[PDB]
RNA sequence: CUCUAACUAUAAAAAUCUCUCUUCUC
RNA sequence: ACCCACUCGGCACCUUACGAGAAAUCAAAGUCUUUGGGUUCUGGGGGGAGUAUGGUCGCAAGGCUGAAACUUAAAGGAAUUGACGGAAGGGCACCACCAGGAGUGGAGCCUGCGGCUUAAUUUGACCAACACGGGGAAACUCACCAGGUCCAGACACAAUAAGGAUUGACAGAUUGAGAGCUCUUUCUUGAUUUUGUGGGUGGUGGUGCAUGGCCGUUCUUAGUUGGUGGAGUGAUUUGUCUGCUUAAUUGCGAUAACGAACGAGACCUUAACCUACUAAAUAGGGUUGCUGGCACUUGCCGGUUGACUCUUCUUAGAGGGACUAUCGGUUUCAAGCCGAUGGAAGUUUGAGGCAAUAACAGGUCUGUGAUGCCCUUAGACGUUCUGGGCCGCACGCGCGCUACACUGACGGAGCCAGCGAGUACAACCUUGGCCGAGAGGUCUGGGUAAUCUUGUGAAACUCCGUCGUGCUGGGGAUAGAGCAUUGUAAUUAUUGCUCUUCAACGAGGAAUUCCUAGUAAGCGCAAGUCAUCAGCUUGCGUUGAUUACGUCCCUGCCCUUUGUACACACC
RNA sequence: UUCGGGUCUUGUAAUUGGAAUGAGUACAAUGUAAAUACCUUAACGAGGAACAACUGGAGGGCAAGUCUGGUGCCAGCAGCCG
């Protein structure tokens, strides 16, 4: 691969110069991401799988315009997930664009403990929920070694998350696959979005690494 | 854009005019004079050359090497 | 796509390949695979765009392939060197205007 | 609407369980009733490949196949368009008690 | 940084419609 | 009574989502998976059906209560894009109309369909089929029909078989045949064959609803599309727009849009303008020779491969020239639109050629040795030969032709073009001199081409005469005879010419076509087809107009808004 | 320098051997009231180990065929979509 890449998007300049060791500070400081090789460079271990491609059809005066909407999911199996939804004319182009979208939308997870912790927390910290369309998805912490009790789609999403045991409870028209995946995704993104006790104390409000390295960005 | 009817024939048959497998026409052609001279039979072709025997039909001896050339009365 | 990628690699500024026939099925189909850009109308269509058509014999029948290649006008010998509407403004050389009075003298020459 | 469509034939004789019949009236739902030339009024169903491809109407000699288990009903197969019907009357395979002309 | 003015004037009748519905995988 | 700042209560409203919802939307339809304020009453797919029955109130109408058997994979909700709308808005088009012009539809002819008939009248198209398949078929073309030949069945194997696989055959019978097709006979021929099995060819056989290619149409309009970006859960949307402007999604602009691509334009061919250039016996002109006629003044008109010279005219290269130029109006003064002048040209200068995305079950296997599949492959759907038809006739329909006459017909006389094309392995264009009334033939010519046909001396038209309102000298079909010409072959008349016959026809109902300047219309000519054949067709030029220079009323088209139970989309 | 040793392994062969053994028989004994049967065990009892595994299904739902031939909106299949 010839990954030439003039830096765009100062974040990109910093990562290319190597000032960003990994995504944690990005996610810490809520940095905007618009390009994918940032995820490629920082996380060299993204696995991906095209969940489903749907023929999406529009009606025009001359026959019907057909496109393909791919719903693809990328992850590391170690606590990072992204979901790409993308339509395009050719199937392969759709899949590649969806891959890029998913890498753009990588979101972290809070792998918690079902109780009486041990090494390497397996389950989710707290019950979370996510709504997309009629799909309301419940994620519940699960005892170690109970597996991923979930529908195949969200089960695969969980597997890409790296979580080992979670309970799921869906309601609505989960037949709609993109809605289901998107709901489960927003829910798993909500895993941080829940002030747990053990996280009480005020933090130090670290300077933005993207700020203090301004002089390496904005190529002269 | 059409279906064809079978070619029904009001004609009994016409078969290949089979050539006749002649058994030893040369004994018919020649005549041996007792371990010596040998004569030929019924003519020799002057239009074609020596050795080509002619045809016996009636009131005319006929060619067939150069068929149309020689058919003369004798 | 290998063909079109090769065409782009070769430096032409636009490629198109069209395949019609029984693509894996019975009902006729015709898919187009294009990249860059191609001009369709106007005499430059003959001036630059090469075109070829071939019939391919597959077990189910015949597949029509059409190839269109839009040659780069810059490297087009024996013809116009650019598109009809390609306007090339030229950068004017700059000079410093401070030399107002500047009386000058050369030696007289025969 | 011929562009949506699939886009001098000969007669066919009845063969061991089928008969020429004359439609007496056209019944609804796609059915029909025809007199078979046996002194009987049978109930014919307009078969597929036939429904809205080639039409038929009253007073038209038409081929119908019987169903071996229930003689009281039958299904119509092949239509005859008013000129080989005269030929059918000529060849005498079916009784000529029913002449149809306008 | 001072405001609230124009306006027109038509209709008659037109009912129905036989098929054939067919994939998106790199 | 008002003004202000209030506050309590009421109908409500606007903005927004940071909450909800599936959304439309809601300040409650929020405080609901992070699921619990208190409470009543309703529903569990749609139909059956608020129907059956029993109660109950009512005079009656009927109300409340209230099923089931059974029948189905949907019904339904909201929104999206299209289509559609006898919905709205703003723009367009002589394949729409207006003003009109020319007509077609009436007549006879021709030609193509249908129908009928036939052995065959071979076939495919039903705005975008019908003078189309270049389809102007006498043999062929060939597809159909009556018939006769032949195998153009490679190759593999087996089988016969060299005491011959076999082929060919005069003459006769027989055949339309002078076909050894078949036969009588006899001959000739020699391993290329023959007959069985595969196998392969061939096919204007079928299947354009298997297909490629091809063009036609949707669609002569101006419309398409992706990349990040925003909106939506999404179908998608914005960019592609409120306005004005243009022929144009053409620009001015305004703008959750930004920059880009196709289409339009730009571009190419042609038409025009170049006393500027380059030149020219395959184009012209001047002077000047040598000659003809006349006037005689040295003037004209002519001829002339003489000499010199020239290039305006004719050619074709380089180029030049216009871009709305200049000015006056109008225009949020911008996009442009209008008017005058200059000009050759001021409609995109006129006419064109290419011409986007998507699509059609549009046509074409009958153009192809483009082609899948299927069919046939020896008395054949192969191929060939003879003859018939494709052109038949109770009828209807579409292109066109000649006419209905006086702006005419017929005689004379005048005498002007522009696109072409043209003989080779064969035979074209044909000048001229002959003859014939004519078609024509004849002998010599020139021309493989600005050279010759050719200045294609064309028609309408122009001038002078005859005819005279008469179905008449209009009209020329239908009809006999003759002379020729192409053709192996003209009968079922190829075509031309000569004479005679002279029919139908009185400006053509409802309808309907085409068209805005060198235009319509009239008028021919050249080329395709061609041996011979046009009424067709492409192109060309000539004589050359009436009437608009506008509008959505009919028929459609663009886009926007809106409504929909439509999506095979108002058939 | 192409190699090719298969150098190390895996599979695939109507090639090819010798092992091992039960289902079945069956001496017996045990087992039982008597017995069957089991649990043991003599001797028998595998080559195609014919000592033979069926039942449904291969468009989706849903794992598996765009293989062959047949029928040709018929027969039929299909819980639904078809
Ligand atoms: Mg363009
Ligand atoms: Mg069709
Ligand atoms: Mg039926
Ligand atoms: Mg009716
Ligand atoms: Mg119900
Ligand atoms: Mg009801
Ligand atoms: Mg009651
Ligand atoms: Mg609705
Ligand atoms: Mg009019
Ligand atoms: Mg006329
Ligand atoms: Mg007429
Ligand atoms: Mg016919
Ligand atoms: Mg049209
Ligand atoms: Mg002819
Ligand atoms: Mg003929
Ligand atoms: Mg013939
Ligand atoms: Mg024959
Ligand atoms: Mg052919
Ligand atoms: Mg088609
Ligand atoms: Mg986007
Ligand atoms: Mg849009
Ligand atoms: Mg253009
Ligand atoms: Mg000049
Ligand atoms: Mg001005
Ligand atoms: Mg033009
Ligand atoms: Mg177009
Ligand atoms: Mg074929
Ligand atoms: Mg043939
Ligand atoms: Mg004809
Ligand atoms: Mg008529
Ligand atoms: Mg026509
Ligand atoms: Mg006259
Ligand atoms: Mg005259
Ligand atoms: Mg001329
Ligand atoms: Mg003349
Ligand atoms: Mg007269
Ligand atoms: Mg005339
Ligand atoms: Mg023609
Ligand atoms: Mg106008
Ligand atoms: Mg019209
Ligand atoms: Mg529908
Ligand atoms: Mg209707
Ligand atoms: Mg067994
Ligand atoms: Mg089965
Ligand atoms: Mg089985
Ligand atoms: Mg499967
Ligand atoms: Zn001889």
């Amino acid at each position: 691969e010839e990954k030439g890449w003039v830096p765009v998007t100062k974040l990109g300049r910093l990562v290319k110069a190597g000032k960003i060791s990994s995504i944690e500070e990005i996610f810490l400081h809520s940095l905007p991401v618009k390009e994918f090789q940032i995820i490629d460079q920082l996380l060299p271990n993204l696995k991906d799988e095209v969940m489903n491609i749907k023929p999406v059809q529009k009606q025009t005066r001359a026959g019907q315009r057909t496109r393909f909407k791919a719903v693809v999911v990328v992850g590391d199996s170690n606590g990072h997930v992204g979901l790409g939804i993308k339509t395009a004319k050719e199937v392969a182009g759709a899949i590649r664009a969806g891959i890029i979208i998913a890498k753009l939308s990588v979101i972290p997870i809070r792998r918690g403990y079902w109780g009486t912790n041990l090494g390497q927390p397996h389950s989710l910290a707290t019950k979370t929920s996510g709504k997309c369309g009629s799909v309301s998805v419940r994620l519940i912490p699960a005892p170690r070694g109970s597996g991923i009790v979930a529908s195949p789609a969200v089960k695969k999403l969980m597997q890409l998350a790296g979580v080992e045991d979670v309970y799921t409870s869906s309601t609505g028209s989960t037949r709609t696959l993109e809605n289901t995946l998107k709901a489960a995704f927003v829910a798993i993104g909500n895993t941080y979005g829940f002030l747990t006790p053990n996280l009480w104390e005020v933090q130090a409000l670290t300077p933005s690494p993207m700020d203090v390295y301004a002089d390496y960005a904005t190529a002269s | 854009g059409k279906k064809r009817k079978k070619k029904v024939y009001t004609t009994p048959k016409k078969i290949r005019h089979k050539h006749k497998k002649v058994k030893l026409a040369v004994l018919n052609y020649y005549k041996v004079d007792d371990e010596g001279k040998v004569a030929k039979l019924r003519k020799e072709c002057p239009n074609c050359g020596p050795g080509i025997f002619l045809a016996n039909h009636g009131d005319r001896f006929y060619c067939g090497k150069c068929h149309s050339t020689f058919a003369t009365q004798k | 796509y290998g063909v079109v990628r090769y065409v782009m690699e070769s430096g032409a500024k636009g490629c198109e390949v069209v395949i019609s026939g029984k693509l894996r099925a019975a009902r006729a189909k015709s898919m187009k695979f294009a990249d860059g850009f191609l001009i369709h109308s106007g005499q430059p269509v003959n001036d630059f765009i090469e075109t070829a058509t071939r019939h391919v014999l597959l077990r189910q029948g015949v597949l029509g392939i059409k190839v269109k290649i839009m040659k780069d006008p810059s490297r087009n010998t024996s013809g116009p060197k650019a598109l009809p509407d390609a306007v090339t403004i030229i950068e004017p050389k700059e000079e410093e205007p401070v030399l107002e009075p500047s009386v000058k003298d050369y030696r007289p020459t025969e | 609407k011929g562009r949506r469509g699939k886009n001098k034939r000969e007669l066919i004789y009845k063969e061991e369980g089928q008969e020429y019949a004359q439609i007496t009236k056209m019944l609804g739902n796609g059915r029909v009733e025809a007199s078979c030339f046996d002194g009987n009024k049978r109930m014919a169903h307009i078969r597929g490949k036939l429904r809205k491809k080639v039409w038929m109407g009253q007073g038209d000699i038409i081929l119908v196949s019987l169903r071996d288990f229930q003689d009281d009903q039958c299904d119509v197969v092949h239509k005859y368009n008013l000129d080989e019907a005269r030929t059918l009357k000529n060849q005498g395979e079916l009784p000529e008690n029913a002449k149809i002309n306008e």
